[PDB]
């Protein structure tokens, strides 16, 4: 079995907002069900639960600004009002006491302005470069919001020894990432980009310079 | 009921043992979950009711106390328990508890240290299409790393104070090692009037630098 | 080769309701595996589970027969034990307690 969750995206304050959980191979609507967030390099911070039989209790700080209810398919959250400190990614989770099934956890982002499809660029090595019987190739993810965006490469098929780097944030609020691979010499490679956000995506691909 | 984690961070060599300590407030009667959390992924229950272990966590982890006094011993450290890990007071959810809080302590960053590896350097020139957008992007690699490095960049030899972003990968699950994006931007007019971009990585008495000629890429 | 089931005395656990949980009993075996259940006391009877999801799993070389909670409730509470009939002898573990603790409803 297993929790998904659906929902976050980019709002601006004061916009309301739900965030949908729902479980594959056990039904969520008999379970106490806890959810938890954490905004961008900070811990984790407990919101509420909804009890088994259907009653919700929350953290002080968070009566009145959340609810958690739910159906006989989902539990969901909603935001009534929310403010640019409630950008976090938010878990849903089976049990309390045993706290045993999470969900992947699911990204809001409370910004005014409107989202920014990222530039995506080929990495190569100087091509007045020595070749090897190796080479390191990447993509350069530039200047998008909100997160998250998805970087794959040869669209899944190639994972061995991929590094693809933590984004990191401009004062203006856009993201950059890059991801890089290394291959043998002889055999092109294509990062798959895609930004949700933004309805975009870019196939790169990227031979040695 | 507030929850004291402590310590902050630790880092123990491979093999070795690592003490995490949770305070509670008042007795919260080992209502106390232990959470172990990697980079972009979910928490994962280690122990819950303070001693019970996870199915599928290796015994290795262990958990104990009660009434405040809350302990997470872990030994036979691997570079696999490279993570954040977090107690959570369960307590919240018991019938008449005042409190309806579940609250998480703060964390404890665990860095398991393995064998000491210089990085090996790549810096990754600013293609064509990147130049007609008028903003060029340098991007230098440091892959396979321990203990940490810092980095600087330098431009016809003058250091750069600005345009600098830095991002890690999360502690590698076989040997420990890290790898490192740093990353560079200027104008497209500033990037055509200078000739040598250098990354220089240095790891305390060590240093990799890696440099190339804008003329010549 | 003789079948042992172990559970050691005063074996207690305290679980929220509505919570998942599983109750587990290592069984020591050498030819085919035995025909283990789970029982409850109701009294002094240790009274044959029947409508309760049982599994085995393997850990370690050790064989855990494994009594499921989806989720513990209320009347859940109680002693259990695990027990297997081995060549005209009754061998049943230490009993186990379940305590279950009510949810926050206020
Ligand atoms: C959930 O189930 C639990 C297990 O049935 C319940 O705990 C039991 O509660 C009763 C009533 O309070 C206790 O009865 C007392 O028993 C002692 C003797 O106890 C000792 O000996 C027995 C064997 O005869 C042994 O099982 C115990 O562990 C002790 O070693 C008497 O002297 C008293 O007069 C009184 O009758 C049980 O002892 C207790 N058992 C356990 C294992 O805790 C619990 O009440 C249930 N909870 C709910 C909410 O229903």
């Amino acid at each position: 079995q297993s929790v998904e969750e659906s929902g976050g995206r980019l709002v601006t304050p004061g916009t309301p907002l739900t965030l949908t959980c729902t479980a594959s191979g056990f039904d969520i609507s008999k379970y106490n069900i806890q959810w938890v967030r954490q905004s961008p390099g900070k811990g984790l911070e407990y919101i509420g639960f909804i009890n088994y039989g259907g009653s919700a209790y929350y953290a002080s700080r968070a009566k009145g600004r959340f609810t958690i209810s739910k159906t006989s398919t989902t539990v969901d959250l909603k935001i009534a009002s929310p403010t640019t400190g409630d950008t976090a990614t938010y878990f849903c989770a089976r049990g309390l006491s045993n706290s045993d099934l999470w969900g992947p956890g699911t990204l809001v982002t409370v910004s005014l302005g409107q989202p920014k499809a990222p530039s995506v660029f080929p990495l190569a090595p100087c091509c007045g470069d020595t070749p090897s019987s190796t080479v390191t190739l990447g993509c350069l993810v530039k200047g998008y919001l909100p997160e998250p965006v998805t970087v794959t490469w040869n669209s899944g098929t190639l994972t061995n020894g991929v590094r693809t780097f933590p984004s990191v944030r401009q004062s203006s609020g856009l993201y950059s990432l890059s991801s890089v691979v290394s291959v043998t010499s002889s055999s092109p490679v294509t990062c798959n980009v895609a930004h949700p956000a933004t309805n975009t995506k870019v196939d790169k691909t990227v031979a040695p310079s | 009921i507030d929850m004291t984690q402590t310590p902050s961070s630790v880092s123990e060599p491979v093999g070795g043992t690592v003490t995490i300590k949770c305070q509670a407030s008042q007795s919260i009667s080992s209502w106390l979950s232990w959470y172990q959390q990697k980079p972009g992924q979910p928490p994962k229950l280690l122990i819950y009711r303070a001693s019970t272990l996870a199915s599928g966590i290796p015994s290795r982890f262990k958990g104990s106390g009660s009434g405040t006094e809350y302990t997470l011993t872990i030994s036979d450290l691997e570079c696999a328990d490279a993570a954040t890990y977090y107690c959570q007071c369960t307590y919240g959810g018991v019938v008449g508890s005042t409190s309806d809080d579940n609250p998480f302590g703060g964390g404890t960053e665990v860095v398991v240290k393995g064998d000491p590896v210089a990085p090996t350097v790549l810096i990754f020139p600013p293609a064509a299409d990147q130049v007609a957008t008028g903003t060029v992007t340098i991007v230098c690699v440091a892959n396979k790393y321990f203990p940490d490095v810092t980095v600087t960049w330098e431009v016809d030899g003058t250091t750069q104070t600005t345009g600098i972003e830095n991002s890690k990968t999360p502690q590698n699950s076989a040997d420990c090692t890290y790898n490192l994006s740093s990353t560079l931007t200027l104008t497209s007019t500033q990037y055509n009037s200078h000739k040598e971009y250098t990354c220089k990585v240095t790891q305390g008495t060590t240093s990799v630098v890696q440099s190339f000629n804008r003329g010549d890429c | 080769c003789d079948v042992q089931l172990y559970i050691k005395r005063q074996s207690e656990h305290h679980i929220l309701a509505g919570d998942p949980f599983e109750l587990e009993c290592p069984v020591k075996y050498c030819a085919n595996r035995p025909h283990v259940t789970w029982c409850k006391l109701n009294g002094t009877t240790c009274v044959k589970l029947e409508d309760r999801q049982t599994s085995w799993k393997e850990e370690k070389n050790i064989s855990f027969f494994i009594l499921h909670f989806e989720p513990v409730l209320p009347n859940d509470n109680g002693s259990y034990r695990c027990s297997a009939n081995f060549q005209s002898n009754l061998i049943e573990s230490h009993s186990t307690t379940l305590y279950v603790t009510d949810v926050k409803s206020a």
